Order: structure tokens, then C-alpha cells, then sequence
């Protein structure tokens, strides 16, 4: 099937929009850490999550 | 003044709901239409078949008139 595969890339492309913007890299980030989360979310992203769910 | 990131749900977006639904066929309709083009496609067929008669009697009829071929 070659059609599923395109059709959901384009909606995971946008996921690593929510990665870069919150860490660095764009797959792999040192974010998840033993004192809890490392870096706090911007301002710009708790609009873009709802917005991405809808 | 302490500003950190705001929290918005609004709408919820809709916790699981379905899009799935039946459309256009509904089943006993579809028939109709399905042996109903098969019925009125065999009648319009048919009848050209007759026109044709008309023309391969008339043609072979060609081959009897011409006798000095």
C-alpha cells in the first residue's frame, strides 16, 4: 500500500514542528531527564497543540 | 509578574467520533439501478441488431444481382 504511508508523513511532519520548537534536534531530544523535564514549552506551542488536534 | 504558557482547550477537539457512515448506496437501491442498466441495456443492443438485419440482407441481395461478375 502506498498511499497510507504519504497521506499520515505529512500530519507526522508537522509533529516534529512540536520537537524542534521545544528542544533542539528534531527526533532525539535530552528533554526527559531524572529532575524532570528540562526545558519549560513556549508560548506559541499550547495554542499550536489544540490547534493540531482539531 | 510571572507569564508562563496559558492553558486552552474550547472546544476539546472531540474525544473520539465517528466519520464512518453509509452514503449514497443503501443496498435493495442499488439493484434497481444495477440489473435495471443490464434490462435497458440489452433492449437498446437488440434493436440495432434488427437495423442490421436490414442492412445484411440488403447486402448479401448485391451478390445475386450481379451475375455478369
Amino acid at each position: 500500500a502506498m498511499t497510507p504511508f504519504f497521506w499520515m508523513f505529512e500530519e507526522r511532519e508537522k509533529m516534529f514542528e512540536f520537537y524542534e520548537r521545544v528542544s533542539g534536534a528534531r527526533m532525539h531530544a535530552a528533554y526527559v531527564r531524572p529532575g524532570g523535564v528540562h526545558q519549560d514549552l513556549p508560548l506559541g506551542l499550547m495554542d499550536d497543540i489544540y490547534e493540531f488536534s482539531k | 509578574x510571572x507569564x508562563x504558557x496559558x492553558x486552552x482547550x474550547x472546544x476539546x477537539x472531540x474525544x473520539x467520533x465517528x466519520x464512518x457512515x453509509x452514503x449514497x448506496x443503501x443496498g435493495y437501491s442499488m439493484f434497481a439501478v444495477g440489473i435495471g442498466a443490464l434490462l435497458f441495456g440489452y433492449w437498446s443492443m437488440m434493436k440495432w441488431n434488427r437495423e442490421r438485419r436490414r442492412l445484411q440482407i440488403e447486402d448479401f441481395e448485391a451478390r445475386i444481382a450481379l451475375m455478369p461478375l
